[PDB]
Protein backbone atom coordinates (compact mmCIF):
# COMPACT_ATOMS: atom_id res chain seq x y z
CA UNK A 1 0.00 0.00 0.00
CA UNK A 2 2.98 2.28 0.39
CA UNK A 3 4.40 1.87 -3.13
CA UNK A 4 0.69 2.88 -4.93
CA UNK A 5 -0.66 5.36 -3.37
CA UNK A 6 -3.24 5.50 -6.36
CA UNK A 7 -4.66 2.24 -4.49
CA UNK A 8 -5.04 3.68 -0.94
CA UNK A 9 -8.86 3.72 0.33
CA UNK A 10 -9.92 6.86 1.25
CA UNK A 11 -12.57 7.49 3.85
CA UNK A 12 -12.65 10.73 5.18
CA UNK A 13 -11.74 13.46 3.64
CA UNK A 14 -7.89 13.82 4.86
CA UNK A 15 -5.05 16.64 3.81
CA UNK A 16 -3.72 13.63 2.43
CA UNK A 17 -7.23 12.45 0.56
CA UNK A 18 -7.75 15.57 -0.93
CA UNK A 19 -4.57 15.15 -3.13
CA UNK A 20 -4.74 11.40 -3.53
CA UNK A 21 -8.32 11.56 -4.80
CA UNK A 22 -6.94 13.52 -7.82
CA UNK A 23 -4.54 10.21 -8.69
CA UNK A 24 -5.50 8.70 -12.01
CA UNK A 25 -6.03 5.15 -12.21
CA UNK A 26 -4.18 3.81 -15.11
CA UNK A 27 -0.92 4.93 -13.59
CA UNK A 28 -0.34 2.11 -11.39
CA UNK A 29 1.32 -1.36 -12.22
CA UNK A 30 2.68 -3.01 -15.13
CA UNK A 31 2.31 -1.29 -18.13
CA UNK A 32 3.79 -3.37 -21.20
CA UNK A 33 5.45 -5.96 -20.02
CA UNK A 34 8.19 -7.75 -23.27
CA UNK A 35 8.65 -11.37 -22.96
CA UNK A 36 9.63 -13.39 -25.71
CA UNK A 37 9.63 -16.92 -25.09
CA UNK A 38 5.93 -17.92 -24.14
CA UNK A 39 6.50 -20.26 -20.95
CA UNK A 40 9.81 -18.58 -20.35
CA UNK A 41 10.43 -15.69 -17.87
CA UNK A 42 9.88 -12.33 -19.32
CA UNK A 43 13.12 -9.70 -20.25
CA UNK A 44 11.76 -6.86 -19.12
CA UNK A 45 8.81 -5.42 -17.91
CA UNK A 46 8.08 -1.72 -17.50
CA UNK A 47 6.01 -0.46 -14.85
CA UNK A 48 5.09 2.59 -12.85
CA UNK A 49 5.42 3.00 -8.63
CA UNK B 1 -33.34 -15.98 -10.59
CA UNK B 2 -33.93 -19.65 -9.48
CA UNK B 3 -30.02 -19.78 -9.75
CA UNK B 4 -30.38 -17.16 -6.70
CA UNK B 5 -29.00 -14.44 -8.74
CA UNK B 6 -30.89 -11.08 -9.06
CA UNK B 7 -30.15 -8.68 -11.75
CA UNK B 8 -30.56 -4.42 -11.76
CA UNK B 9 -29.27 -2.14 -9.31
CA UNK B 10 -30.40 -2.35 -5.08
CA UNK B 11 -32.63 0.83 -3.79
CA UNK B 12 -32.41 1.25 0.05
CA UNK B 13 -34.84 3.59 0.60
CA UNK B 14 -36.68 4.06 4.30
CA UNK B 15 -40.37 2.55 3.50
CA UNK B 16 -42.10 1.97 7.14
CA UNK B 17 -45.01 0.33 6.10
CA UNK B 18 -47.99 -2.18 7.43
CA UNK B 19 -49.37 -3.22 3.80
CA UNK B 20 -47.85 -5.71 1.58
CA UNK B 21 -44.29 -6.14 0.74
CA UNK B 22 -41.97 -7.56 -2.36
CA UNK B 23 -38.62 -6.51 -2.89
CA UNK B 24 -38.28 -8.89 -5.39
CA UNK B 25 -40.87 -7.82 -7.92
CA UNK B 26 -41.90 -4.18 -6.71
CA UNK B 27 -44.79 -3.11 -8.53
CA UNK B 28 -44.94 0.41 -7.76
CA UNK B 29 -42.44 2.92 -9.09
CA UNK B 30 -38.44 3.36 -8.83
CA UNK B 31 -37.75 6.00 -6.33
CA UNK B 32 -35.36 7.66 -8.90
CA UNK B 33 -33.22 6.67 -11.35
CA UNK B 34 -29.92 6.92 -12.09
CA UNK B 35 -29.10 10.15 -13.83
CA UNK B 36 -32.75 11.83 -12.56
CA UNK B 37 -33.17 15.30 -11.29
CA UNK B 38 -31.63 16.56 -8.38
CA UNK B 39 -29.82 12.96 -7.54
CA UNK B 40 -26.00 12.68 -7.33
CA UNK B 41 -23.56 10.00 -7.85
CA UNK B 42 -21.00 9.70 -5.02
CA UNK B 43 -17.42 9.85 -6.36
CA UNK B 44 -14.75 7.43 -6.65
CA UNK B 45 -13.62 6.73 -3.47
CA UNK B 46 -16.87 7.23 -1.44
CA UNK B 47 -15.16 10.09 0.89
CA UNK B 48 -16.87 11.91 3.32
Amino acid sequence: ALAYPGRAVLPTQTKNAQFLSTAIADRIGRLDRANLIGGEVSAMVECME
Amino acid sequence: NLFNVARGNLYLVQTATNGNWSPMAPVAAPPFVRGGPNVRVVGRFGTI
